[PDB]
């Protein structure tokens, strides 16, 4: 239900909608569903910590409008 | 619950089977068919079987715990016979 | 060797107190893992020692090298200290199998070579002759650590 | 008063965890029985320590110098204890001069 | 404070344990578990004098010193009634000539 | 006692032990005294004098076991068609034995095999304690020879079981678990004999048979029945595996059935998923979900189809609406779609987060639909809820409506346009007093803040704080005046960066005498009580009391400053022209025209144009206020 | 009559660099309970409570490299 | 054109410059707008230092972009 | 029940973190290593495009002193880096992180030296710039 944008290196702010109890795998797959980057070549960076594929988004204290870092 | 060992002269030694099961050969003699209580034999004299039983009791009571764990004295005369019997009983 | 004293250079203080009637000579493992002897402690006699944090030390019997249990484990690892108080290690005996204990009694009561003078079979003569080498214990401990 | 306060501050800085990597050996007086040094007492006729130290700042400076020199004379020149003592004494001298 | 006992009749012998404060009735219950003749049929002695149920083993002379685990004390046996009789074990071997 | 050293006639002693162990291994009753006597003789043999016969005892026991298991193999062959049952009988026989006859030789183990195990240059077979020897030789001389035949007959038995028959579960499980019992006592691997010699053949054949059965079901019946019968088959397979196999292979067999019934036909399942979901067939939807969950590549396609259906349904329900009540109809359609499909996912799709995300994406696309129209309508709807026009609704109902509005707005992608509409709506509501509940407005602002940070709400939060500050400053000015103008004080001061109606005037407007005195007093109070950025006088919004004594009854109205000046211009003459009023007021032409129109509408005045005061003007109450119609 | 006239304009926020607070709002340290604003030679605005600490730590302005002095 | 400039004071400002103005001109405008001499000013864009002797077109910075200003740095 | 008194350094660190989160800075992300430790923050460094470090992910550890913002925090890269101005232990030699102590022999101006007006974002930008433009005058 939340709204987040995955900022790429170029600068394109990809807006995506996730749930309060979403998963890192689902968040990464959302980028592929709208950006095309395969889930096996994505490394989300949030608050200087490498996003894990198992921890839920709630453990990372993700709030609406938070800019996410994606590096290919 | 109590196994009745037997020595040469005819002595009958009764002891808790939970203690007596610390010796592998007695565990074997009890795990077999028939029931395997009473466990008779061919060498051991009563004076050696008594010391082995005392070792069984000591091995539960005054060990495997936080304590000084003293040495249970072995008379130098019985040393050979008790060594051979401990070899046989695998205790 | 896998078991070796850590050359951290971090000071550490300890005390090795003997609770078993035997005389215990604390053994020190060097940086490469080779055992290093230490002065003996009389039965019931304990004192302080100097060793850096991460050192690996074992115990032995004064005459027969019979194994002694230090702090309920094969090896004792001294960490750093607080306020200069040396660590407290207690040496106590293991649970001897009857064959091993009677073997130890025979060895104590008869000198290391006089074993073949005794009136039993030569198989147990061979058992008598085996004074436990620290190397076998170290190898067994390394294997057990690898397995566990 | 000012000299005594400065000496107390220097001692506190030395005892702080900042230099504890090298000041650890001198935290308390040397324990002869624990160290197993039979001739340590004969070698050093006046033992001293940071804890023991804790008229003027000259007395504190002399005590610190004597404490350092005892270890310097007792231990070999290439001793890790000697190196740590020298490292601590560098900061001590810097604080005394400042 | 534990007390260990080596109960005996004729040349037969038994191994059990108890508490110093335990009553002779409790020890008779242990013998009931052993024999397994119940306590009323039993008849106990140390060394030769008959015990009394109400008496504690500490009162009877058993103590952690006298009845140590390596040297368990001896208790007499008889049944309801018959007399007491105890005989020793077999004599140990001879020290071999080399250790003499 | 124990067992003494002895000179033993090995031939006769071994022959006696030989017949006795024969009797015990074949389950024949043997007395415990005799068995312990055999134990006796074995100690003697292993301590024999002058030298131990333990080696020959071991060799003779090895030969005895080889003879015995070869006997049993010849017996199985002779059994012809009863191999399963007679093998199970022999296995019970020989396993109980090599448990007993291990303890009995345990002494020999310790003395000889443990003590001589290794060494020699030749790669000879290592010595094996009697238990390992017995089981390994059973393997080597009954299982490895028959492995093909036993596999064949056990596979056929389980196939009968699949075809509805019920062969002997105990026998079949025992025969299938002996292959794992023969693993015991070797540390190399726990299960490899069973895995590579039964599991692999059985998995191969079960896969083949269920692929054929999937073909049968597909060719026979329709898609719904096919899913139902596939699920039934999988359940029955789990039961069968539990009954028969080793627990380590349950997963492998069920995986084989899923792969050979679902994954290797996923194209048909995907093709008919369209029809099933688009037809909202709940039962087949649930079956499709359960089956495709077992395949990694399955659920994404069904997620896509549900996403597409929700998108289309929302679009249809929101575009087919009438134009009479566009905001309310829009929001209600969005919420009913949301609720319907959330309930559907929770009930039939197990509340899967992936399908919840699909629902969220579809409703996001719908709520950002356009030819933006949707944010416009949403802003209008929240505005209408908060206005006084929502007559009859209680505070709790308003709160519930606000919660629903927030739930719908969470998916609003056009936040910029949404805020652009909402700022003007809220500012108009606040300034003119049209807001139904300031507390409700504060609650909505708090919800928006929690949703999108303080940055998003900055404008509305500042507008609300400014309304509150204007009220507080009016109270403070009244207090200061009382602590020391012919009329009260009610004027507005706003920040141009948030309020969208901040069209400050610039003409040399001449405020009435009372208004000028009040403004002077307020400015004098402000100069000492506060400082900061400057603002132009928003006379177009400020309202104040103007008394119409010319009427037959007393009447005082709190009216706009421009309106007040226009009304006071009538004090000169009953009839006033546009040019004279403009000259007197010094106001802008558009503002003067708007004020004249508002006065005519209120009936206060009557119509190069000229107007005259309305002597018939009346009000509901003697004291009232005029609304700010200068937006 | 009500009329309207507001804000009596008189000239930025001059956000302090040390504390990051507002000029009107008291310094960060003073918030926990007469915090005057001190201006430097470069005209930078800095709270007295934080400006004194910065000067005591080092006699250099936080923004500019010139000396800190009032008017 | 117009660009976004962030100062060490946290406040945000914008500058109206063309693709012909030099880095020195941009620095002078920033100094005039903020109150920092050009000597202790450093513009960083896309994690790269902005050389004084260049032009905006050299780094390909269009309108609406952001420029980061920091203090002097060295080794 | 009075709430515990928030320290000035802790409040400054919280404000800096909030500002960084509200205004994302390209090339890095700042987050606390432990929620209960406001003086230990993890920062991720990403190589700027068109540079030798493009596509790289180097982690850094920032430790703020109890006297913040009076004293600059300790910055060191967690990932092994080989640069003239970066030590083997990960320490970064930057004039911004140096204490505001007047050192005429150092050759670094007090204005370029660490000042209270500096921020974590400014320090990160300076480090990123130095990564592409290392200073060889005083290599570390
Ligand atoms: C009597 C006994 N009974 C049963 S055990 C035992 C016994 C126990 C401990 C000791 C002494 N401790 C050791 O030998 C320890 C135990 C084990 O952890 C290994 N070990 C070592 O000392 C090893 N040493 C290290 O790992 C550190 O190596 C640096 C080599 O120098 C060590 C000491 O030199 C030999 C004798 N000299 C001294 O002790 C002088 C003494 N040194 C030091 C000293 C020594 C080393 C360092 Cl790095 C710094 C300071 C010293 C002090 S005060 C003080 C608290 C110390 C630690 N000191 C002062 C002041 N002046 N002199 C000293 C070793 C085998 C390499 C010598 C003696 C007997
Ligand atoms: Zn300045
Ligand atoms: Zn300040
Ligand atoms: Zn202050």
């Amino acid at each position: 239900s939340m709204l987040i944008k995955v900022k790429t290196l170029t600068g394109k702010e990809i807006e995506i909608d996730i749930e309060p109890t979403d998963k890192v795998e689902r968040i990464k797959e959302r980028v592929e569903e709208k950006e095309g980057i395969p889930p096996q070549q994505q490394r989300l960076i949030y608050s200087g910590k490498q996003m894990n594929d198992e921890k839920t988004a709630a453990d990372y204290k993700i709030l609406g409008g938070s800019v996410l870092h994606l590096v290919l | 619950m109590y196994v009745k060992l037997i020595s040469s002269d005819g002595h009958e030694f009764i002891v808790k089977r939970e203690h007596a099961l610390t010796s592998g050969t007695i565990k074997a003699m009890l795990s077999g068919p028939g029931q395997a209580n009473e466990v008779n034999f061919r060498e051991i004299p009563s004076h050696v079987l008594s010391k082995v039983c005392m070792y069984f009791t000591y091995k539960v009571r005054y060990t495997n715990s936080s304590t000084e764990i003293p040495e249970f004295p072995i008379a130098p005369e019985i040393a050979l016979e008790l060594l051979m019997a401990a070899n046989f009983l695998d205790c | 060797p896998v078991l070796r004293s850590v050359n951290s250079r971090e000071p550490s203080q300890v005390i090795f107190c003997n609770r078993s009637p035997r005389v215990v000579l604390p053994v020190w493992l060097n940086f490469d893992g080779e055992p290093q002897p230490y002065p003996t402690l009389p039965p019931g006699t304990g004192r302080r020692i100097h060793s850096y944090r991460g050192h690996l030390w074992l115990f032995r019997d004064a005459g027969t090298h019979d194994g002694l249990l230090v702090n309920q484990t094969e090896l004792f690892v001294p960490s750093l200290n607080v306020d200069g108080q040396p660590i407290f290690a207690n040496i106590t005996l293991p649970v001897y199998t009857l064959k091993e204990r009677c073997l130890q009694v025979v060895r104590s009561l008869v000198k290391p070579e006089n074993y073949r003078r005794l009136d039993i079979v030569r198989s147990l003569y061979e058992d008598l002759e085996d004074h436990p080498n620290v190397q076998k214990d170290l190898e067994r401990l390394t294997q057990e650590r690898i397995a566990h | 008063s000012e000299q005594l306060k400065c000496c107390s501050g220097i001692l506190k800085e030395m005892f702080a965890k900042k230099h504890a990597a090298y000041a650890w050996p001198f935290y308390k007086p040397v324990d002869v029985e624990a160290l197993g040094l039979h001739d340590y007492c004969d070698i050093i006729k006046h033992p001293m320590d940071m804890s023991t130290i804790k008229r003027d700042a000259q007395e504190f400076g002399a005590d610190v110098r004597l404490m350092f020199s005892n270890c310097y004379k007792y231990n070999p020149p290439d001793h890790e204890v000697v190196a740590m003592a020298r490292k601590l004494q560098d900061v001590f001298e810097m604080r005394f001069a400042k | 404070m534990d007390v260990f006992l080596m109960i005996r009749r004729h040349k037969t012998t038994i191994f059990t344990d108890a508490k110093e404060s335990s009553t002779v009735f409790e020890l008779k219950r242990i013998v009931e578990g052993i024999l397994k003749r119940p306590p009323d049929e039993q008849r106990l002695y140390k060394d030769d004098q008959l015990l009394d149920d109400g008496k504690t083993l500490g009162e009877c002379g058993f103590t952690s010193q006298t009845a140590r685990p390596q040297a368990p004390a001896t208790v007499g046996l008889a049944f309801r009634f018959e007399a007491l009789c105890i005989e020793p074990f077999s004599s140990p071997p001879e020290l071999p000539d080399v250790m003499k | 006692m124990s067992l003494k050293p002895r000179v033993v006639d090995f031939d006769e002693t071994w022959n006696k032990l030989l017949t006795t162990i024969k009797a015990v291994v074949m389950l024949e009753y043997v007395e415990r005294a005799t068995w312990n006597d055999r134990f006796s003789d074995i100690y003697a043999l292993c301590v024999a004098y002058p030298e131990p016969l333990g080696e020959r005892l071991y060799t003779e026991t090895k030969i005895f076991l080889e003879n015995h298991v070869r006997h049993l193999h010849k017996r199985v062959l002779e059994s012809e068609e009863q191999v399963l049952v007679m093998y199970h009988r022999y296995w019970e026989e020989y396993s109980k034995g090599a448990d007993y006859m291990d303890c009995l030789y345990r002494y020999l183990n310790t003395q000889f095999i443990k003590k001589n195990k290794l060494g020699g240059v030749d790669m000879n077979e290592p010595l094996m304690e009697i238990g390992e020897l017995a089981l390994d030789m059973w393997r080597k001389l009954m299982v490895e020879p028959l492995q093909a035949i036993l596999i064949r007959m056990l596979l056929r038995e389980i196939k009968n079981d699949r075809g509805g028959e019920d062969p002997n579960q105990k026998v079949i499980h025992g025969v299938i678990n002996s292959f794992v019992h023969v693993e015991q006592y070797k540390k190399k691997f726990p299960l490899k004999f069973y895995q590579e010699i039964f599991e692999s053949p059985f998995l191969t054949e079960t896969g083949e048979y269920y692929k054929q059965e999937a073909s049968n079901l597909l060719q026979e019946s329709n898609c719904s029945q096919y899913m139902e019968k596939v699920l039934g088959r999988l359940k029955d397979e789990e039961i069968r595996c539990r009954k028969y196999l080793h627990p380590s292979s349950y997963t492998k067999v069920i995986h084989e059935c899923q792969q050979r019934m679902v994954a290797d036909h996923l194209q048909f399942l995907h093709a008919e998923c369209h029809n099933i979901i688009r037809q909202e067939k709940k039962n087949d939807m649930a079956n499709m979900y359960v089956l495709l969950r077992a395949v990694s590549t399955g659920l994404p396609h069904m997620i896509q189809e549900l996403q597409n259906h929700i998108h289309d349904e929302g679009l249809r329900a929101t575009s087919n609406l009438t134009q009479e009540n566009m905001p309310t109809l829009f929001v209600e359609s969005v919420l009913e779609v949301h609720g319907k499909f959330v309930q559907l996912i929770n009930t039939v799709l197990n509340g899967d987060q992936h399908f919840m995300s699909a629902l969220d994406k579809a409703l996001t696309s719908v709520v950002n639909y356009r030819e933006c129209k949707a944010p416009e309508l949403l802003a209008k709807y929240c505005d209408n809820l908060l206005k006084k026009s929502a007559k009859g609704m209680t505070e709790n109902e308003v709160e519930d409506r606000l919660t629903s509005f927030i739930t719908v707005f969470k998916y609003i992608d056009d936040k910029d346009v949404f805020q652009k509409f909402y700022a003007r709506m809220l500012a108009k509501r606040l300034i003119h007093g049209l807001s139904m509940s300031m507390d409700s407005e504060e609650a909505m602002i708090n919800k928006l803040k929690q949703a999108c940070g303080y940055e998003f709400t900055s404008k509305l939060h500042r507008m609300y704080t400014d309304m509150s500050v204007s009220a507080d400053l009016n109270n403070k000015f009244n207090n200061f005046i009382k602590n020391q103008l012919g009329i009260s004080f009610q004027i507005y001061v706003l920040q141009a960066g948030a309020w969208p109606l901040t069209q400050a005037p610039s003409s040399t407007f001449a405020i009435p005498q009372e208004l000028e005195k009040s403004v002077q007093m307020f400015e004098l109070f402000y100069s000492q009580h506060f400082s900061g950025r400057k603002l132009t006088w928003l006379h177009y919004l400020c309202t104040g009391e103007v008394k119409m004594n010319y009427l037959g009854k007393p009447y005082v109205a709190m009216v706009t400053t421009y309106q007040m000046a226009v009304l006071l211009a009538f004090n000169n003459s009953e009839t006033v022209s546009y040019k004279e009023l403009q000259d007197s007021t010094q106001m802008n032409e558009k503002e003067l025209t708007k004020t004249i129109k508002s006065l005519l509408d209120v009936k206060m005045i009557n119509h190069e144009s000229s107007f005259s005061l309305n002597m018939n003007f009346s009000s509901k109450r003697t004291k009232f206020k005029i609304t700010t119609s200068m937006q | 009559w009500n009329a309207v006239a507001l804000w009596a304009w008189d000239i930025v926020v001059d956000n302090c660099a040390i504390c990051r607070n507002h000029i009107m709002d008291l310094c960060i340290e003073c918030q926990a309970n007469e915090c005057t604003v001190a201006w430097g030679v470069c005209n930078h605005a800095f709270h007295f409570h934080c400006i004194s600490r910065w000067l005591k730590t080092r006699q250099v302005c936080p923004l500019d490299n010139r000396e800190w002095e009032f008017q | 054109m117009q660009i976004f400039v962030k100062t060490l004071t946290g406040k945000t400002i914008t500058l109206e410059v063309e693709p012909s103005d030099t880095i020195e001109n941009v620095k002078a405008k920033i100094q005039d707008k903020e109150g920092i001499p050009p000597d202790q000013q450093r513009l960083i864009f896309a994690g790269k230092q902005l050389e004084d002797g260049r032009t905006l077109s050299d780094y390909n910075i269009q309108k609406e972009s952001t420029l980061h200003l920091v203090l002097r740095l060295r080794g | 029940m009075a709430r515990p008194l928030v320290p000035s350094s802790q409040k400054a660190l919280l404000l800096e973190l909030k500002g960084l989160q509200e205004e994302p800075v390209e090339g890095f992300r700042v987050t606390l290593v432990d929620e209960g430790d406001l003086y230990n923050w993890e920062v991720a460094i990403f190589g700027p495009p068109n540079t030798y470090y493009e596509g790289g992910y180097f982690k850094a550890r920032l430790k703020f002193p109890i006297d913040y913002p009076y004293s600059p925090p300790a910055f060191r890269f967690l990932t092994k880096m080989w640069h003239p101005n970066i030590y083997e232990t990960g320490d970064v030699c930057i004039s911004i992180l140096h204490p505001p102590v007047d050192d005429p022999q150092s050759g670094e101006l007090p204005s370029e030296r660490w000042n209270p007006t500096q921020n974590v974002r400014t320090i990160l930008l300076s480090v990123i710039s130095l990564l592409n433009e290392p200073n060889t005058f005083s290599p570390a």
